[PDB]
């Protein structure tokens, strides 16, 4: 007997290269700032006196 | 007269000794630094 020690199967499975992907809060597109101003009442006249 | 003690036939250890499993290989290589693209 003793058949080599009769084969014995290879090892299947690991279905998956280790690469345990996955991206948490990534970026996001700055807002356009606002440029600072100020509202005003620009008319015609400004002190008629 | 039949066969003079056969020292196990030289070795019994087969498959036993031969591929155990498949690897994972050193690391599925790093993706290099990715993220934001910041612009505009």
């Amino acid at each position: 007997g003793a058949p080599g020690a009769p084969g014995s199967q290879g090892a299947p499975g690991l279905q998956g290269a280790p690469g345990a992907p996955g991206s948490q809060g990534a970026p996001g597109l700055q807002g356009a700032p606002g440029a600072p101003g100020s509202q005003g009442a620009p008319g015609l006249q400004g002190a008629p006196g | 007269p039949g066969s003079q003690g056969a020292p196990g036939l030289q070795g019994a250890p087969g498959a036993p000794g031969s591929q155990g499993a498949p690897g994972l290989q050193g690391a599925p290589g790093a993706p290099g630094s990715q993220g934001a693209p910041g612009l505009q």
